[PDB]
């Protein structure tokens, strides 16, 4: 469950397996596509702050 | 570009043509790149593009025209290559515009062109109407059409 999460937990696992390069990609793809962030971003960085617009016909699809 | 008809375009020309379409294009270009590497999809830049409606009816003003007609293009390429959702076109077609409060040489004739049921305007006016141009309104507009 919830609590144990550092900076670019199991990026090691991304880097090496096809699998894992399967399930977060997909996912990630979604993140930009609906709710327009990285997941991938979040995960790898870990920034303070993000903002997501909502310019454009696809911008507006996020926003909605 | 004064007093340069088809006879006299050369070096200066070619320069302002370069400055008035092509770099506009490389700069819309530049922009696309950046905003495509950072996956930046969903904040597009709006271009307003100043248009003139006399391509070409005056004469002596070399490839002013040529220029301001081929921005034309971005109308249609917006709907046909891949940088519709990095950039979005707003084509200004601007009137007359009055200048500053002395005799640049098109200011005397200004009163007479209004007599026709013309109507020019003021530099804060002119100013006012492009900053329309970025009103929310029409912000949703140019990310549709």
């Amino acid at each position: 469950g919830q609590g144990s999460q550092e900076q670019g937990m199991g990026m090691d696992l991304y880097k090496t397996s096809k699998a894992a390069q399967d399930v977060w990609n997909r996912a990630d793809n979604h993140f930009k596509d609906t709710y327009g962030f990285s997941i991938l971003d979040i995960v790898i960085n870990n920034p303070v702050n993000l903002t997501i617009h909502f310019g454009g016909e696809k911008g507006k699809r996020i926003r909605e | 570009e004064q007093g340069i008809e088809l006879e006299h375009i050369d070096s200066k020309s070619e320069f302002a043509h370069r400055i008035m379409l092509t770099n506009i294009l490389r700069m819309m270009g530049c922009v696309k790149k950046q905003k495509s590497a950072r996956g930046i999809e969903t904040r597009p830049a709006q271009v307003i593009l100043p248009m003139s409606p006399n391509h070409g009816t005056f004469g002596g003003d070399g490839m002013y025209s040529e220029s301001k007609l081929s921005l034309e293009t971005l109308f249609n390429r917006w709907h046909s290559e891949s940088w519709a959702n990095q950039l979005t076109v707003c084509g200004a077609i601007i009137g007359w515009t009055r200048g500053t409060g002395l005799m640049s040489a098109n200011n005397i004739i200004a009163e007479g062109i209004e007599k026709m049921g013309v109507r020019t305007f003021s530099q804060k006016e002119m100013a006012f109407n492009l900053l329309g141009l970025l009103t929310p309104e029409v912000v949703e507009l140019c990310q549709k059409s």
